[PDB]
């Protein structure tokens, strides 16, 4: 309830930000995508084994 | 003027006891225990004999640590030329190997022997507070190589701060080597523990061989030679720690004074005025030659044409042993007619270094008596090529999608991968976009 | 009555300013043993001003020194007059330098500088009353411009009413063990504009050009330099430390030679240029030996006769010649230049001719003064900052341990004002 | 929605044995092998469950 | 929302137990890992996911 | 006290957004350095006020 | 001084009587009877001839009471060697032996003779009034072993009141002994006689069989050589109330200056400066080895490394013979450098005793004219590999609970055996964990134990 409203509201705050510049922070960007969905999948499944 | 070094891999360890043996055997660390010298037993720490801590009553031990997941590389390390006075108490090893691969021995089965060795650390690290960085010795696939690498960087990198280190990667030669997917491990040990150090230089077993059949006529491709190469090569770097002279400086100046970027990291080694039996007899020694033999392409660990290596800085040492004068003579009979095509947008001041009190030449090996070194630490910037052709090999062989099953179900996936390549493909196009001269 | 500090700092001015001593107690021969070799019995407060009382007429300097590297010192200290020296100057550790700025200025000296505070500050009311600080103080190390300018603030905010004496050295590209030292630089005079009172534009690499060049000397050594260097500040100090008749005292040099009081950067030369080496064994008179005192190629500041702008001249002599000479000579070389013709400095004739006994000499031709060839020496400052800067090069030595960015930027705003400042002085 | 499919993913790990020290020294490495190996499975369906959903 | 973004990772750090101290040094240290592997990742998130409401 | 601290972060929102990023030189790329410097500092306000206050 | 001397297990009957014919021969106790050196009948009335006093028929015998069930040790103490010089008429035999089995000493097989111990510690407990604490020779398991020691612990403790209890817990060598139960009496020891003594020692046998059959290289590796060596330290320990003089380091500053704590109740022993009777060639006479062997793993009865065990607590003791003013030139050799990594709230220094007048020497044995000695006797948390050794031991054996059920029907208890966990446990962390620096407790955010 809550929970899968938590972990799709925060699915959603992490959206694909636009591609500009001379390819600095794109590779930031790439391992800011990797890492924070891996620990919103850690979040849902602490929370899911719990319960 | 206290630092403890580790070392991973097979290939790791034996360059790791060779560089100790020849250490123990110039500062007259006899394996009686004592230096004959004066009369402290087992070593000393006065300035610059300070490899040693206060283990027993007085007794002093050549501190180091020496792991590999295989077990017989410490017993045929102990049963060497220097046999019983390595530590009977911290040789730490495993029982099966990953057996020359990658994700076996960082992901799965070294999970359980991160730890120990990060206890081993710990108690190492409750003795004496000297610090000056790290000394680490790995290759990319001679033992297990980078799967310790790889997870001890970050475990370094988290738990203990923001500390600085320093490693050694000994850089392959398919001529030589013992596997075919050094690409892969190689790709992924630089996006991996290149990002989270401090210092580092790649050594090349090819250009070991390069120098040695093509540049010395000696006709022996043999890892006792490479062995011995790289004790005299990193006992020369260390020597300015371990003998005080007249720039006797740290080796965290040096590190404070070479690295000017998180990426822009790595040297050029440039030391090949090649020695042995053959070109050690009835020769003579000067301060030209020696000098003016270093920007040529045959002379390099990684290959680079002179004209398009660009030193962003070119840092010497010398071993000295008679005279800061010749070496001030030749500040100016060498250094400073030296207009050679340098970086843009950056200062042209040359350096040397001289450090005194000689460290005793190899016992047994092959090279005669020598005197000078001309370890002139340059850099350069084109040395993306050296690791492009790499990415090249590596796509040729990547999109046929070659040993991947080997590497799929121990963690990882194909993200990884892509990750890697767009690591070393920002690498070189940084490189060709603001590390090569630009506007 | 009269009392000056002994505070040094560094691991070139500690040395330069063992040079220092011994050169201005070659002249005084004080002996470090007790036997009281008196240099002259009317100079009790003479020798007072500088070498303060610990027994009875056994006269010391407030010795203490600091720095991390204990090499140096413990070789100084077997000098000449190496060891008269208080037993507190030993205020140190074995944390090393490494030629960083950031631990001599924010975090390893933060945790030192207070024992240097506390025994300056009971060291000072040991005596009848404080006159004057000083500071031998270098910018081609690391640590030494970082504790050095936190130095010089604490004593802004600890002793305002006192003048403190910063020699400072000026970076070199001709010499130098590491090249970072524009961001040495940068900040180090960022803010010792508005901390300090009077400060020295010696120079590195115009005092190696004129050690090489205009001198062909085959000693390209720190201790040539360094005789040469404290033969220079000797001749500079000796009016300061010998009050004959003239020599105005320590705000006193402030107040008359300090206009828009940014603009404190005076530049020391020296009229004969003798070396250890070639030397010139003539008794040196007035006029055709104090002929080097107006050439602007013959000082320790990239200067130029025409492209300069004097306002401020000082002169003390040592040997007992006359006077109509000097001021003929003075006349001669402020009447002839154009540029010179400024709607400010209406007089500067202070000029000294005390008769002060030197230590292989007879006689001296000191150079004391501003201008604005310090402007250009602050420019090829600038450019060795844009060849640094402009590609934010190297700065990830220096930002972790407490530094960002908008110190660099403010400090570059302080720059352009200087600039413009000194341009429209020059355009005036 | 997936309340239901967290409490599959729950069965799951309701699919653990004990790690059996009535169990030979070789017999439960292979339960630890197969456990790794089906939650390697169970992260890819997981990540499916994640990347598919948002859509 | 604001409200639900700020309650929710306020929800989330709730999801950062307090631990179970049972256990040696070695076992209390591997706990003390992974509190600094949790302490890490979400208040680098916390902080990440400010920036992107404004920081 | 929670509404508070909600309510407060809303007003770190809404009085101050970042000044309008336009200035006459490349001072406003130094300006902007402030301000995500500004930001960063916003960021260590708001694990205080939520960490030290609540937990 | 006049210490009550109890031995009891074979160990304790064995090293008993070997040490005191140690003294026989070191006071000059000839086997005519009496001493020809001092007149006084039995034993002197001195200082250090104190020891020695009237109790029995106005002779003054010398003072142990020698008690075990087991009846063959009884018999060759009293049909050894020697036959009239001990108590002539005191040491009462055992009638049935508890062969090996500790648990049947404290609760079936020697609840017979604890009012003939206590009638016996009754007699020697009103003689004269020095009485500075027990000299116990404990065992664990080898006649009674533990069995007597701790019912006259804790009967002593409860019923004589808070007297010193100095204990040599002797911690035996599996390969010379023949049981396999002995890690559980060895952790009851923890229970029934730790907490109720007020001081104690160690005395081992690993080292010396080490140095036996690799070092000192003499072909005996039994309880002979061993009590050959123990002998040698009991009666190092015992020069301090036996050679009195102007550097008389006694026992009274001694108890003072080696236990900080309740549980830091166990100290160590480094006495190994030994020349053999193989090197009894007149060799060389070290005063700079003995100082540069000390940490070294030779001298220490447990293999430990000293560089992790921190010290609250040092005690050096270099026992001599040959000058009162070599003790400054021997303070002025070594002492100066001495990085040993202590305890942020410990002191530094170093007692020193010696004992000038040359001793008596041992004859038919592994020995030289042994005349000088170096020992570091002290507290460290060093031993707690040893103790983790011993609990590893205990963890095995009771995974495998061997002889529990001949360990349960006597009158021991599951939750017994939790609770002797519990205090070895306690032990344990007063040397592991309380034991080592615990600075950290003054303050750091980082997310640690607030």
């Amino acid at each position: 309830l809550k929970a899968v409203r938590l972990i799709k509201f925060l699915y959603q705050s992490n959206p694909p930000p636009n591609p500009e510049g001379t390819r600095q922070a794109r590779r930031n960007r790439r391992r800011r995508w990797r890492e924070r969905q891996r620990q919103i999948h850690s979040i849902s499944e602490r929370i899911l084994s719990t319960y | 003027r206290e630092c403890i070094s580790i070392h991973v891999g097979q290939a790791g360890v034996q360059i790791g006891n060779a560089c100790w043996e020849l250490y123990c055997l110039e500062h007259g660390i006899q394996p009686d225990g004592q230096m004959p010298s004066d009369k402290t037993i087992g070593g000393g720490d006065d300035s610059f004999n300070t490899f040693f801590s206060e283990t027993g009553a007085g007794k002093h031990v050549p501190r180091a640590v020496f792991v590999d997941l295989e077990p017989t590389v410490i017993d045929e390390v102990r049963t060497g030329t220097y046999r019983q006075l390595f530590h009977p108490e911290q040789l730490i090893t495993g029982k099966e190997d990953a057996a020359n691969n990658y994700a076996r021995g960082h992901y799965t089965i070294g999970k359980e022997i991160i730890d120990l060795v990060l206890d081993r650390i710990r108690k190492l690290a409750d003795q004496c507070t000297g610090l000056q960085g790290f000394s680490v010795f790995h290759s990319f696939g001679g033992g297990t190589g980078s799967g310790f690498t790889s997870l001890l960087m970050e475990r370094l990198s988290v738990d203990y701060g923001k500390k600085s280190k320093l490693e050694f990667s000994i850089y392959p030669a398919p001529q030589v080597s013992t596997a075919v997917v050094e690409p892969y491990n190689s790709i992924l040990t630089t996006h991996t523990t290149l990002e989270h150090s401090d210092c580092a230089f790649m050594v090349d077993n090819e250009a070991i061989y390069d120098i040695c059949r093509r540049n010395l006529d000696i006709e022996r491709p043999t890892y006792t030679n490479l062995n011995r190469l790289i004790g005299q090569i990193v006992s020369s770097i260390t020597a300015s720690l371990r003998f005080d002279g007249a720039l006797n400086v740290d080796l965290t100046e040096f590190q404070t004074n070479l690295v000017p970027y998180p990426r822009a990291h790595f040297p050029l080694a440039t030391y090949a005025p090649v020695i042995s039996a053959e070109k050690a007899y009835h020769e003579q020694l000067s301060v030209a030659e020696i000098t003016n033999a270093c920007f040529e392409p045959a002379n390099q660990m990684v290959k680079c044409d002179p004209r398009h290596g660009k030193y962003m800085a070119c840092c010497l040492l010398y071993r000295g042993d008679v005279v800061p004068k010749d070496v001030n003579a030749a500040i100016a009979t060498i250094k400073t007619k030296r207009t050679i095509q340098f970086v843009d947008w950056c200062p042209t001041g040359f350096k040397v270094g001289i450090n005194y009190e000689p460290p005793t030449v190899v016992p047994g090996g092959d090279l005669a008596k020598v005197q000078r070194a001309v370890c002139m630490l340059s850099n350069t910037t084109a040395i993306a090529e050296a690791w492009a052709r790499l990415d090249h090999k590596f796509d040729l062989m990547y999109a046929k999608r070659a040993f991947v099953h080997w590497y799929v179900g121990e963690g990882m996936e194909e993200g990884e991968f892509s990750e890697a390549r767009e690591d070393m493909a920002a690498l070189e196009k940084d490189y060709e976009e603001v590390g090569v001269d630009s506007v | 009555m009269r009392e000056i500090v002994h505070i040094q700092a560094g691991q070139c001015g500690n040395q330069i300013g063992a040079k220092f001593w011994e050169v201005i107690s070659d002249e005084h021969g004080i002996d470090p043993t007790g036997s009281y070799h008196g240099d002259s019995d009317l100079q009790l407060e003479r020798i007072n001003v500088y070498y303060n009382e610990a027994a009875g007429n056994k006269y010391v300097p407030r010795a203490i020194l600091v720095d991390l590297e204990p090499g140096t010192m413990d070789s100084v200290r077997s000098g000449p007059f190496g060891q008269i020296f208080r037993p507190d100057n030993f205020v140190f550790g074995q944390s090393g330098a490494g030629n960083n700025w950031a631990k001599g200025h924010y975090t390893e000296g933060a945790e030192l500088v207070d024992s240097v505070l506390d025994v300056v500050r009971k060291e000072s009311e040991s005596c009848d009353c404080l006159q004057g600080f000083q500071l031998t103080h270098s910018l081609g190390g690391g640590t030494g411009s970082g504790m050095g300018t936190l130095l010089i603030s604490k004593i802004r905010e600890e002793y305002p009413d006192r003048i403190m004496n910063t020699f400072s050295v000026v970076p070199s590209p001709k010499v130098s063990d590491t090249v970072v030292e524009p961001y040495n630089a940068t900040l180090s005079v960022h803010q010792l504009v508005e901390n300090t009172d009077e400060t020295y534009c010696i120079d590195n690499e115009a005092l190696y050009d004129i050690c090489f060049r205009t001198l062909k000397l085959t000693t390209p050594t720190y201790g040539d330099l360094n005789h040469l260097v404290s033969a220079t500040m000797s001749g500079v100090t000796t009016c300061l430390r010998f009050p004959g008749q003239l020599n105005a005292d320590l705000r006193k040099l402030a107040v008359n030679m300090v206009p828009f009081p940014r603009l404190h950067f005076f530049m020391p030369g020296f009229a004969p240029l003798t070396s250890r080496g070639s030397q010139q064994y003539r008794a040196l008179t007035v006029p055709e030996l104090t002929q080097q005192m107006f050439d602007a190629k013959n000082m320790m500041a990239a200067c130029d006769p025409r492209h300069g702008r004097y306002l401020t001249v000082a002169a003390v002599f040592r040997g007992r010649m006359s006077m109509k000479e000097v001021d003929e000579q003075m006349l001669n070389v402020q009447n002839k230049n154009s540029s010179y013709f400024v709607e400010w400095i209406p007089n500067n004739v202070k000029t000294a001719v005390c008769d002060i006994p030197p230590r292989g000499l007879k006689m001296s031709a000191t150079f004391i003064g501003n201008s604005t060839a310090i402007q250009e020496l602050f420019k090829r400052i600038s450019e060795q900052f844009t060849a640094m800067f402009r590609r934010k090069a190297f700065l990830h030595w220096y930002t972790g341990e407490g530094m960002d960015e908008m110190e660099f930027t403010e400090a570059e705003s302080n720059m352009n004002d200087l600039v413009s400042e000194y341009q429209q002085y020059q355009d005036a």
